[PDB]
């Protein structure tokens, strides 16, 4: 389920992951009305992301900008100009 | 077919040698001092001025430049030390203006941004000189100009050095109009109030962007209107983006804030409809075979010692590959062909005193490079120019004149780098400022003067002694000391790289370890314009 | 770097609005009528004429064009309505000739094919005008010409309007020779007998192809030879492909039938040894963000109502991306930069009455576009030109003159599209026919006249009344009605798009939903020729 990812559509992936990760499921005793009692346990708000995740997102944005610069350089004549680099050098 | 194995320059330096240790220590100290001074200059006009500037909701000029250019793109700032201790009691960081070359929407552009935190953006004479130099570079290299205008006009107490002359404030408008006539785009972004003079900059630009309640264009400010005519009016009603866009027609775009103005500027640059075309052969780039920091050990800070320029060449060129031309004739000069970032270059460097053979070899190599349309790179390390009776009988001056004329008449892009001393007519012979190189950089250990201090002192002392003897008057030794010591001190002060960079005598002091990179950028910016044919004068054989 | 997010034009129209429903209904009816008339014109000269033409083993001209151009290639036919009700009792479908731009062997070419089913291919004055317009387009855009010649010479009863003048039949040969001198290929395929005049077309062409027993070249036909000299001879012996190839040397290739002739023409076009080169920046194409049929609702058929031209711009440009220039000054004019199929274009459109500010903005934008070498697209929807005492005091006429001179002196490719009214000097100011646009199309709801019918009637009535009063003669109201009503009726008839397209005043009436596509094709055909520099006259400030 972690390997399976959707982008562009709202899915119940988080609900399935919460159902699988709840220790009652690991216990093996599954009841017909078990989900209604634990409905809001699975449905919880997102947690504040750790600063490492924000750093990874910023790095991804920077690298996407670098890749787009590389594409534009590929379309250009001066392929080896130092300006085409994404060093951010001063 | 480019598969032939070729020998490369460069030798591994002796890292255990005490001379290497001392040279590395001295150069590292110089570079650290340079970096600290650059940081202090970057701090800006002052803390209170920055706080007031932020309180108005405006961006600092360096933030404007960072948000304007393409993300992650390198920025080549020019003349970071303009105005450094130039005036006795006034501090003018960076000359009060920021000029540089960057990449906007994939196009190399010259950005000129006024620093409103330095005397409200008033124009000191050094500011005018820096802006004129940037405009000249843009004209020569055919680069679009972007003026982030936030200025308070000419600095009144120094008006006599700002207003009237040819290379004074009016030359800015002259260059703007001329470059507009040559299909070189001019874009003016009015980020703040322009009291006077600066109001003409958006008017003469091809396209304008003005912030809503920050930028206000008016020929005369409310104080100036009150002083001249006596009419009282507010700044917004006198200028204002709404009042200019709606009925004046001066403004071409209307921006909510600085970010919107920069976005509009990027859109305009994209709509410029320009494409770079290269008229030189290109080869895949390759790194040099030796580290660049070793130059610190190789060069050092003492000019009395001498080093082989081939070390620098091997440390800067691609793959350390160098094809020397006339290696054994005129050994004191090193001329050859190399490549930097794939661009072909003809390197001419000094390795001693200039002789007749060296001048002839330099003239021949310059002729070859001009014929083949190859950019030229000069490396100045001048101990002096050969002088003597037998040399005058052989026309050492006439060979120097040959080299000077050949360098002056050249039309290929020329880039000069002063890695050591630069004295006498040798500076002219190696493409000094007077001979219009596209760029000129110096290392933090250079020295530039008409001659050495002791040589000038001796010349003056001999002149005075001979004149007194002809007159019949005694010339005592105390007079000799009083004539010599001030000359020595003055020549020592005026030769400092920081003294030469406070005035705009170069495009900045560069860390040697960065040299290669800077050159690359410069050469890229030098290749926007097409290379014309070279017409030479009379070669006095 | 072209990754900046940019806002796009366009708004979703209210499909439930009654105004949208009515406008859509009216425009759909107009388009259906246009399509039916085009079908009837395509039917050709007549059933009996087509049967006789087929009985001779020849292909109909449209089949010839279909088999000539590359498979599946689009064909841009010009002036499909020439001669529509132009003559009182004679029906001349398509002017008796078919002119268009197509792709042969990967090269854009101008195909001119005579229709032998219309009066035996005789040349009506409108046919000469259409052929001259096609030749002028080919000359301007540097396109090879292919003449599928099957003609009976000039139409004798109308000879006074065909033979003698400058823009008469001889201009065809003049243009042929001139374009031959400029390395613009001329290929003539003699598909049928040419009585006279048309016999010169293969003679002046660079290369000839003639069918064996269909095509026959002779300066004078057997009837003309009998009338002039009295000699009797058969058509084949007078012309004939064998008799021309073998000893005359007029013919360059010999073809068995029409299919073989078209194959040979394609081979020749391949052997032309030409390659298209683009001198403008190109970006990947992208579809607009809104459907093109919604224009029917947006524009409608009633000219009294007004619409925002930005809707049309968003419906035709790539990705609905538009960079407006001077948005708030002269709001009645919309000027900006966009891209169509990757080609950069400068769009100038009307949004109201032309004021002084609008004229100044248009002049500035035209200057910018000429400086940057960007093709220009004009969208004419003219309610009128602002007049009045205060406007004359401000030189509204002089600002109109500024705009007129700027448009006339322009050298970049110019394409005009009339989406609404076009009256007065505003038509001249927005690149009318007199100012040589590369192409000119109109929508089926346009109206073109010197002014409105009621305005002209009022002007004439006032003139007559003042003259009678000065003379001292009574001017009754019945005289006013008798002067007004015929003028109203005549102005109503002469403003019809079909009236304007019967004469060659444009290059055809186009379905709005096709607009984009047509423009694309036109601009492609406009980019074969290189763009020259623009020289302007005196700008009367
Ligand atoms: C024909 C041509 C080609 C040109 C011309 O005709 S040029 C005509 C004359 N210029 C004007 O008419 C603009 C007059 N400015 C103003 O209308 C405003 O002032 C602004 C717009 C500058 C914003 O001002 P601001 O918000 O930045 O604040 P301010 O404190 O004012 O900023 C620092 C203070 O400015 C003092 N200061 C000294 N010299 C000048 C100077 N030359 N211009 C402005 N200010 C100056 C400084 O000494 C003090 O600080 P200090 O030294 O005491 O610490
Ligand atoms: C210097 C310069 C620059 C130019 C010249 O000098 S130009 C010199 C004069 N031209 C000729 O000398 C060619 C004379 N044609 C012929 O030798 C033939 O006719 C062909 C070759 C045309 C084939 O003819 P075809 O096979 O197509 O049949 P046809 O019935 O004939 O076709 C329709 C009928 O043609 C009548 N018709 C009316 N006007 C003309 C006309 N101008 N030319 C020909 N035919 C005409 C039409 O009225 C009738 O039909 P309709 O109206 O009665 O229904
Ligand atoms: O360059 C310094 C060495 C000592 C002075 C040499 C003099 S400066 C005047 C003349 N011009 C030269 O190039 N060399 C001599
Ligand atoms: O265009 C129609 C509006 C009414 C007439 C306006 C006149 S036509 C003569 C003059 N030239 C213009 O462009 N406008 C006025």
């Amino acid at each position: 389920l972690r390997q399976y990812n959707i982008v562009g559509l709202h899915t119940n992936i988080d609900f399935l992951l919460n159902l699988s990760g709840h220790p009652e499921f690991e216990a093996g005793n599954v009841h017909t009305d078990f989900i209604p009692q634990h409905h809001k346990q699975l449905l919880l708000s997102r947690k504040a992301a750790a600063k490492e995740s924000l750093c990874q997102a910023a790095l991804g944005l920077i690298l996407k900008e670098k890749a787009m610069t590389d594409t534009f350089t590929l379309q250009a004549h001066d392929q080896f100009s130092p300006f085409s680099s994404s060093s951010g050098r001063r | 077919y480019h598969g032939d194995s070729v020998a490369s320059l460069g030798t591994q330096p002796d890292l255990g040698s005490a001379l290497y240790q001392e040279n590395y220590k001295q150069m590292k100290a110089l570079v650290n001092q340079l970096h600290e001074r650059v940081e202090h200059i970057k701090l800006g006009g002052g803390e209170k001025a920055r706080a007031l500037h932020i309180s108005r909701g405006k961006l600092l000029p360096r933030e404007r430049i960072d948000n304007l250019i393409d993300p992650g793109s390198p920025f080549l700032e020019l003349s970071q030390f303009a105005g450094y201790q130039l005036y006795d009691n006034e501090e003018v960081p960076g000359g009060g203006i920021i000029t540089g070359i960057g990449r906007v929407s994939g196009v190399e552009c010259m950005i000129i941004a006024n620093d409103a935190t330095v005397k409200g953006g008033a124009y000191y004479p050094v500011t005018v000189k820096k802006q004129l130099r940037a405009q000249e570079i843009a004209m020569q290299n055919r680069l679009p100009c972007i003026y982030l205008v936030d200025s308070g006009g000419a600095y009144l107490p120094r008006q006599a050095d700002v207003f009237p002359d040819r290379d004074h404030f009016g030359r800015t408008f002259y260059n703007q109009a001329i470059m507009s006539s040559k299909n070189i785009a001019q874009i003016a972004v009015v980020m703040g109030s322009c009291t006077a003079g600066g109001a003409y900059v958006p008017a003469m630009a091809d396209e304008n962007i003005i912030v809503r309640k920050q930028g206000t264009i008016f020929l005369a400010g409310p104080p100036l209107v009150k002083a001249a005519t006596g009419e009282e009016v507010s700044a917004e009603d006198l200028g204002g983006a709404d009042l200019h866009c709606r009925k004046s027609g001066v403004s071409d775009h209307w921006a909510l804030d600085d970010h919107h103005a920069l976005h509009l500027t990027r859109k305009v640059v994209r709509n410029l409809n320009y494409q770079k075309k290269l008229d030189v052969t290109i080869e895949p780039s390759e790194e040099p075979l030796f580290p660049a920091d070793e130059l610190y050990g190789i060069v050092g800070a003492n000019l009395k010692r001498s080093f082989d320029v081939r070390e620098v060449i091997a440390r800067i060129v691609d793959g350390s590959r160098f094809t020397e031309f006339k290696a054994f004739y005129g050994d004191t000069l090193v001329t050859g062909f190399a490549r930097i970032f794939g661009y072909p270059v003809g390197i001419v460097g000094n390795n001693g005193v200039l002789f007749s053979e060296s001048a002839k070899k330099g003239t021949h190599f310059v002729q070859l490079c001009c014929q083949r349309n190859i950019p030229l790179l000069f490396l100045q390390n001048i101990t002096g120019f050969m002088v003597g009776r037998e040399y005058e009988a052989e026309g050492i001056a006439k060979d120097g004149a040959k080299m000077v004329a050949a360098v002056a008449c050249a039309q290929v892009p020329k880039i000069t780098l002063i890695i050591g001393g630069s004295y006498g007519a040798g500076n002219y012979g190696m493409c000094g400022r007077a001979y219009s190189p596209r760029f000129l950089y110096i290392w933090p250990n250079a020295r530039i003067s008409v001659m050495g201090g002791e040589q000038a002192a001796n010349v003056l002392a001999t002149i005075t002694k001979d004149q007194r003897a002809r007159e019949g008057k005694q010339f005592s030794s105390a007079d000799e000391a009083a004539l010599k010591e001030p000359i020595i001190k003055k020549f020592e002060e005026e030769g400092n790289p920081y003294y030469s960079s406070a005035r705009v005598w170069d495009d900045g002091i560069i860390d040697p370890a960065d040299t290669r990179l800077v050159l690359g950028l410069s050469f890229s910016a030098a290749l926007n314009a097409p290379i014309e044919k070279t017409d030479f004068g009379i070669f006095r054989m």
